[PDB]
RNA sequence: UUAAGUUAGAAAGGGCGCACGGUGGAUGCCUUGGCACUAGGAGCCGAAGAAGGACGGGACUAACACCGAUAUGCUUUGGG
RNA sequence: CCGAUAGUGAACCAGUACCGUGAGGGAAAGGUGAAAAGCACCCCGGAAGGGGAGUGAAACAGUUCCUGAAACCGUGUGCCU
RNA sequence: GGUUCGUGGUAGGAGAGCGUUCUAAGGGCGGUGAAGUCAGACCGGAAGGACUGGUGGAGCGCUUAGAAGUGAGAAUGCCGGUAUGAGUAGCGAAAGAAGGGUGAGAAUCCCUUCCACCGAAUAUCUAAGGUUUCCUGAGGAAGGCUCGUCCGCUCAGGGUU
């Protein structure tokens, strides 16, 4: 039900060492020459870095 | 099949309303989950629209909004979702036997991070 | 006049912070677990004080024990031979040798042989 | 040589700006502004404007070249915390922090 | 090369030390306000409408202070 | 005698705010600088907020702004794991 | 000055002292940097005291006496600040969708269409009560359990015959 002891500084820092973010997965395109998401649509060009739109 | 955060009659509804959405408009931007059910449903239609005979209209007719596209003027008649899909859509795709749409990834919404897509016809 | 209570406290539970530089977590930084940490230091640095003497006869007992069974004597023949022998060089001494000079140490283990 | 900017007194909670930050530190600054672009965290907007504007200070200020800039230092320090609060049940009120953050970045040659 | 043996190094994260920041408002210095008294004065106001208020009054006026439809002031005597 | 948790409840528009049907209860809250000289102008930004430039003895004195402890939150790293 | 015997200690008795604010008197320090504050490997048997350097920016020691609001770690103490639990519980009954627009920015603001919900009400009056919440134009710090270009919120004007 309720914390016996407080949590101390080390263990809540132990607790976190997982919560944290992965860098997005990101790669320049050639047509845009700019950082785009794999699988996504470049907004820089403004379509499909392959399928022209 | 996918529940989209909604029961039976819910969802039924959300995929005629986005499977007009998509026949009316062409190139429509939806989260990914409903752009993953939008494309059996609107694949399956055009299909009827393809058959083209009367029963498959009204199987057409049982789903599809009944939605003014456009007004053509001859007097001036509105043309119906379910007119655009039998005499527009179909016959576009008369030679090519599946894949009437197609997914593009955008993004994730700004409010609730929501993977966004492009599903369009082609 | 009203004395107000400026600076002395401050200064004072600084002090007993900084003699627990070192300490884990809280321990270092709190004067209520600083204070308790300080005062149990102090009593283990008394008590060890006494326990230092204690330990150091024992690792130099030890190894009069391991040289002068290397010279067939035990540590308890050896010591009483030193006895007997008038030999007055205490423990710490006999531990330097055993480890720092043999060829002395087997000196006195003669001396001390010869006296039995 | 290295040019800081600071936006102090952000209403975000540190905690939640500091999971952002820890993704450009020591990335060149063309890096650093994509991985903010795509990261999905309402912090990357804000750590956007205070990059931009570090890197805007060493181009106009002190005439460094960007195209060689990397994220030297970025930190958020706690701001002053506003106190709300929330009715809860049986008349009790329970605290809320409404926490903000000063976000630092520093920029540098290499 | 094989075998047997020995020893190094490592940090997802953490600890200690140090440096630099943030937060916070302790401390010091300060005083617009208080506290206790002393000496002198004064110890009542009101139907000639009191104490205390309400609403108003300014070029624009929300508040304070001042004033009362003669309203952010009027007459007069002195001071300056 | 007090020196802002003190001294009046009240150094600050306080018997106010606020609480209570009402009688009644009843706070918190002082300090830019000698002087506003209160940051023209440029830059990033919608703004906020910054970085320069300037004022000043000082701006790490920047309109709540003398000092600025501790808890607490971070960044960096010498030794250890 | 030696000699001899002593020097564990709770309640408790006895003694000697440290430090704090103020006063007097002597004598000083201080813009060539006072108090405070930070740091340090210095000094004394203890309480404690210096020195040096940073910060600070104007007051403060010392000697001898005097007087006390004179020393805090505990009171489920009082007030303030800040943690922990934790990015956790929660976000308060319910159907939304897409297109177009606005905007620095849009699931959340506006418009359109379809869909859905109440319908002896979830509709229309009106008393009480509230007291400007009403309308229009600006706004987006805070408030709104998210967002916000929007608002019963902020600022102006208005409005009740
Ligand atoms: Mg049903
Ligand atoms: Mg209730
Ligand atoms: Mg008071
Ligand atoms: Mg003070
Ligand atoms: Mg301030
Ligand atoms: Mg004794
Ligand atoms: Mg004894
Ligand atoms: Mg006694
Ligand atoms: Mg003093
Ligand atoms: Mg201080
Ligand atoms: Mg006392
Ligand atoms: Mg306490
Ligand atoms: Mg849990
Ligand atoms: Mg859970
Ligand atoms: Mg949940
Ligand atoms: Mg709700
Ligand atoms: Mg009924
Ligand atoms: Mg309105
Ligand atoms: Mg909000
Ligand atoms: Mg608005
Ligand atoms: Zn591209």
């Amino acid at each position: 039900a309720v914390p016996f002891r407080r949590t101390s500084k080390a263990k809540k820092r132990k607790r976190r060492t997982h919560v944290k973010l992965q860098l997005p997965g990101m790669n320049e395109c050639s047509n845009c020459g700019e950082y785009r998401l794999s699988h996504h649509v470049c907004p820089e060009c403004g379509q499909y870095d392959g399928k022209d739109v | 099949y996918r529940k989209l955060g909604r029961t039976s009659s819910q969802r039924k509804a959300l995929l005629r309303d986005l499977a007009t959405d998509l026949i009316v408009f062409e190139r429509i931007e939806t989260t990914e989950a409903r752009a993953k059910e939008i494309r059996k449903v609107v694949e399956k239609l055009i299909t009827s629209g393809k058959k083209g005979d009367l029963h498959a209209r009204r199987q057409a007719a049982a789903f599809i909004r009944h939605e003014v596209v456009e007004v053509v003027q001859v007097k001036n008649r509105p043309v119906y979702a379910l007119q655009k899909l039998f005499d527009d859509v179909a016959p576009r795709y008369a030679e090519r036997q599946g894949g009437y749409t197609r997914i593009l990834k955008k993004g994730p919404r700004r409010g609730d991070g929501a993977p966004m897509v492009i599903i369009e016809l082609v | 006049p009203r004395v107000k209570g400026g600076t002395v406290t401050r200064k004072r539970r600084k002090k007993i912070v900084k003699l627990a530089k070192g300490y884990y977590g809280s321990k270092h930084l709190l004067f209520k677990v600083a204070n308790q940490a300080v005062m149990k230091s102090y009593q283990y640095a008394y008590r060890d004080r006494r326990q230092k003497k204690r330990d150091f006869r024992r690792l130099w007992i030890a190894r009069i024990n391991a040289a002068a069974r290397m010279q067939d004597l035990s540590y308890s023949k050896l010591m009483h031979g030193l006895k007997l022998a008038g030999i007055d060089i205490n423990r710490k001494m006999l531990a330097d040798l055993a480890v720092n000079d043999i060829a002395s140490f087997n000196t006195l283990a003669d001396s001390a042989k010869k006296a039995l | 040589t290295s040019a800081k900017a600071v936006a102090k007194t952000v209403r975000i909670a540190p905690r939640k700006a500091r999971i952002v930050i820890d993704l450009i530190r020591g990335k060149q600054v063309g890096e650093a502004i994509a991985i903010l672009k795509y990261t999905p965290r309402s912090a990357s907007p804000i750590i956007e404007k205070v990059l931009k504007s570090a890197i805007a200070n060493a181009e106009h200020n002190y005439d460094l070249d960007i195209n060689n800039l990397v994220v030297e230092e970025a930190f958020v320090d706690e701001g002053p915390t506003l106190k709300r609060f929330r009715p809860r049940a049986q008349g009790r009120a329970s605290a809320i922090n409404k926490r903000t953050s000063h976000i630092t970045v520093v920029v540098s040659e290499v």
